[PDB]
C-alpha cells in the first residue's frame, strides 16, 4: 500500500437502515443537500456520497457513477416487512450501466433481526453473476463490523 | 408558578429537538400548542429554540401521515411567486435544515417543489412534464453539495457544463433552456446554501473557541444558558492568590462545562446537572463562594469575581438544574 489512492464510494440503503450512523462512525456543520464525508483507511481516502431517490431522480446520479469503484449497501436485518423493497433499492441502482464494475459491500446492520444468509437470499445476493460482493454483519451503533467491511472493501480495490 | 411554566414551555423544546414527534406530543397535552398540522407548522416556522435540522428531521419523514401533513402545511406558508428555483429553494431551506440522507432530502425538496409549481402555474406549464421542477430542484442541492462539501476535491467538482449535460433530456427527452441552469449553476456559484441560525449555532461557536480535545457540545438539544468568569477553589479552608486558577464557565440547559484560557479555551471538565446540588458560601478567605455537589459529593469549588456574577450564575445554574430534574421525572415515566 505504497501510493496513496482517493476512491470514490457510494452507500445505498432504505430510510432508517442505518446509513447516517455508519457514515458517522467513520469520518463542522455539514454542507446543506446529501451527506458526503471522507473515510481514510490503510493510506486509502473514501469520498462516501449517501445516494438515493426515485426513479425519475436517479439518473442525476449518473455524473457521480462514472468514478465510482465501491458500493456500500445498509439494509436494517430488523425490518422483514421492508427487506423487498430494500432489494429493488439494491437491484436498480446494480442495474446502471455505469457501475458494472463496481464492487459491493452489504452492511447487514442492527444485528429478531434476520441473519446473513437470510438476507443474502431475501437481498438476491448470489443472483449477481459478475459482481465481487461480500455481506458483514454489523451493528451501527457499536461500530462492530464496520472495519471488517471496510478491510474487505480496501483489500477488494 | 409562572417561571415554572416557562420552564415546562423550555421542556418541550427539549423534547422535540431529541425526539420531535414527543415534544409535539407533550407540548399539546400540556397546552401549549394546537393539535392540527397546520398550528404544529406555524410552530415550528415560528418559534425560536427549535433545532432546524430536528425540524427537518421530523418534516423529512416520509411514513408518517402526520409529518407530512405537517410538511404540506409548512410550504403553503411560503411565498415562491415569481422566484427562481433556486432562490425558492434557497428560501425554503433557510426555515428547514435540508441536510442529511437522500431520502430525507427528496421528501423535503418533494413538498416544496409541489409547493413552487402551485406558485408559478404559467412557467411550470413552459414545460413538457412538470416533473422537471423537481428533478431540478433535487439537482440545484445536489450542485451545492458538490460545490461546497470539502469532502469533495476541488478538480473532481462538476463543472458548468458537467452541470448542464446531467440535466440533458429531462423534460420528456428535450433539454431545460441552457441559459436557464448557467443561471441557477452561477447564483449558486456564488452564495452558498445556508440554513438560518438556531439555538444550536451559540453551542457551535463556544466549540469553535475551545481548541484541543473536547465532549461533542453541539446537540440539537443542548441551548447555551450563561458565560461566566469564576476561579476554581480547590481548599475552601485556605486562602489563594489574587485571580488564581480563573476560569471561563459554560453553562447549558444540560451541562456545565470548565475552561480556562489556552481567545481561545482549554476543556477541562463538563459536569450533568442530574443529581447536582448547589449551595452558596462566604467565609474569610472567599466572599463570593459557590459549592457543587451530587446526590454528598464535592464537584467543584468557585469563587465569583463580585455577588452580582455570582448571582446571576448561580440563579441560571438553578433553574437549569430545576428543568434537568423535570427531564428526568418525564424520562422515566416513558412507560
Amino acid at each position: 500500500n505504497l501510493y496513496f489512492q482517493s476512491m470514490r464510494i457510494l452507500m445505498v440503503g432504505l430510510d432508517a437502515a442505518g446509513k447516517t450512523t455508519i457514515l458517522y462512525k467513520l469520518k463542522t456543520i455539514p454542507t446543506i443537500g446529501f451527506n458526503v464525508e471522507t473515510v481514510e483507511y490503510k493510506n486509502i481516502s473514501f469520498t462516501v456520497w449517501d445516494v438515493g431517490g426515485q426513479d425519475k431522480i436517479r439518473p442525476l446520479w449518473r455524473h457521480y457513477f462514472q468514478n465510482t469503484q465501491g458500493l456500500i449497501f445498509v439494509v436494517d436485518s430488523n425490518d422483514r416487512e421492508r427487506v423487498n423493497e430494500a432489494r429493488e433499492e439494491l437491484m436498480r441502482m446494480l442495474a446502471e450501466d455505469e457501475l458494472r464494475d463496481a464492487v459491493l459491500l452489504v452492511f447487514a446492520n442492527k444485528q429478531n433481526a434476520m441473519n446473513a444468509a437470510e438476507i443474502t437470499d431475501k437481498l438476491g445476493l448470489h443472483s449477481l453473476r459478475h459482481r465481487n460482493w461480500y455481506i458483514q454483519a454489523t451493528c451501527a451503533t457499536s461500530g462492530d463490523g464496520l472495519y471488517e467491511g471496510l478491510d474487505w472493501l480496501s483489500n477488494q480495490l | 408558578n409562572d417561571v415554572v411554566q416557562r420552564r415546562h414551555y423550555r421542556i418541550g423544546l427539549n423534547l422535540f429537538n431529541k425526539k420531535p414527534e414527543k415534544g409535539i406530543q407533550y407540548l399539546i397535552e400540556r397546552g401549549f400548542l394546537s393539535d392540527t398540522p397546520v398550528g404544529v407548522a406555524h410552530f415550528i416556522l415560528e418559534r425560536k429554540g427549535l433545532s432546524r435540522q430536528m425540524i427537518g428531521e421530523f418534516l423529512g419523514n416520509r411514513q408518517k401521515q402526520f409529518n407530512r401533513d405537517v410538511l404540506d402545511c409548512v410550504v403553503d406558508e411560503m411565498d415562491f411567486s415569481s422566484m427562481d428555483l433556486d432562490d425558492a429553494l434557497r428560501k425554503f431551506q433557510s426555515h428547514i435544515r435540508v441536510q442529511g440522507e437522500a431520502q430525507k432530502v427528496e421528501r423535503l425538496i418533494e413538498a416544496f417543489s409541489q409547493r413552487y409549481c402551485v406558485c408559478n402555474p404559467a412557467l411550470v406549464r413552459q414545460f413538457r412534464n412538470p416533473d422537471t421542477i423537481f428533478i431540478l430542484a433535487f439537482a440545484i442541492i445536489l450542485l451545492n453539495t458538490d460545490m461546497y462539501s470539502p469532502s469533495v476535491k476541488a478538480e473532481r467538482k462538476m463543472k458548468l457544463d458537467d452541470f448542464i449535460k446531467n440535466l440533458r433530456g429531462v423534460d420528456n427527452g428535450e433539454d431545460i433552456p441552457r441559459d436557464l441552469l448557467v443561471g441557477i449553476y452561477q447564483r449558486i456559484q456564488g452564495r452558498e446554501l445556508r440554513t438560518n441560525d438556531d439555538h444550536v449555532s451559540q453551542v457551535q461557536a463556544v466549540e469553535r473557541m475551545i481548541v484541543g480535545k473536547k465532549p461533542v457540545l453541539s446537540l440539537p438539544h443542548r441551548r447555551l444558558v450563561c458565560c461566566c468568569q469564576l476561579y476554581e477553589v480547590p481548599d475552601p479552608n485556605r486562602p489563594q492568590r489574587l485571580g488564581l486558577h480563573q476560569r471561563e464557565v459554560f453553562l447549558f440547559n444540560d451541562l456545565l462545562v470548565v475552561t480556562k484560557i489556552f481567545v481561545t479555551y482549554s476543556f477541562r471538565q463538563s459536569f450533568p446537572l442530574v443529581e447536582m446540588h448547589m449551595q452558596l458560601f462566604q467565609n474569610s478567605y472567599y466572599q463570593f463562594g459557590i459549592k457543587l455537589l451530587s446526590a454528598r459529593k464535592v464537584l467543584i469549588i468557585f469563587n465569583a469575581p463580585s455577588l452580582q456574577d455570582r448571582l446571576r450564575f448561580t440563579s441560571d445554574l438553578r433553574e437549569s438544574i430545576a428543568e434537568v430534574q423535570e427531564m428526568e421525572k418525564y424520562r422515566v415515566e416513558s412507560e
